[PDB]
């Protein structure tokens, strides 16, 4: 393995923040959680700051998760 | 997938990880993603540590969406199915690249189709793991926090590279 991989052992809080833009409508999101690669396992969430999310947050995934 | 460095790498495969090879200074990651005969996500992100934390920052940019479409309209089930991202190396960016695509489950019992192009490039100088091509098993649960009042999602995914024996 590489000399980062080190940095995964553990738990390892983590934070998300995004700014969109999504047909003009303006929006950000952030969120908070932990990860654990030993078991692939990923805990998050998310919080739409600035109100409604203007998209699905499914189609959020991909990029937040 | 934001933060594809919590993947769980096999150990036979962990020479594969570029995710965690370009830790601590991080990595840039890009996504265009194409929803089937609606608009389209440019995404780009930078991941990396700030202490013990790991961060993804994220830029969305969203054009030529349906106002009346399964996204700007809301048209999608709140739910994930499971997939793979299949991830092959880019030498000459000295990073990786990715293809899969997203089904989302539409009200109506259909698919919304989302293709997604990823490129990904280390921050740092330090060498990074360039893989052979593998692919990332993906598994989310999508729900709600019922004391919650705010939009919002939690999330729970299981990530495990694979497609090397
Ligand atoms: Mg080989």
């Amino acid at each position: 393995a590489s000399k980062g991989e080190e940095l995964f052992t553990g738990v390892v809080p983590i934070l998300v923040e995004l700014d969109g833009d999504v047909n003009g409508h303006k929006f950000s999101v952030s969120g908070e959680g932990e990860g654990d690669a030993t078991y692939g396992k990923l805990t998050l969430k998310f919080i739409c700051t600035t109100g409604k999310l203007p998209v699905p947050w499914p189609t959020l995934v991909t990029t937040l998760g | 997938a934001g933060v594809q460095c919590f993947s769980r790498y096999p150990d036979h495969m962990k020479q594969h990880d570029f995710f965690k090879s370009a830790m601590p200074e991080g990595y840039v990651q890009e996504r265009t993603i194409s929803f089937k005969d609606d608009g389209n996500y440019k995404t780009r992100a930078e991941v990396k540590f700030e202490g013990d934390t790991l961060v993804n920052r994220i830029e969305l940019k969203g054009i030529d969406f349906k106002e009346d479409g399964n996204i700007l309209g809301h048209k999608l089930e709140y739910n994930y199915n499971s997939h793979n991202v299949y991830i092959t190396a880019d030498k000459q960016k000295n990073g990786i690249k990715a293809n899969f695509k997203i089904r989302h489950n539409i009200e109506d019992g259909s698919v919304q189709l989302a293709d997604h192009y990823q490129q990904n490039t280390p921050i740092g100088d330090g060498p990074v793991l360039l893989p052979d091509n593998h692919y990332l098993s993906t598994q989310s649960a999508l729900s709600k926090d019922p004391n919650e009042k705010r939009d919002h999602m939690v999330l729970l995914e299981f990530v495990t590279a694979a497609g090397i024996t």
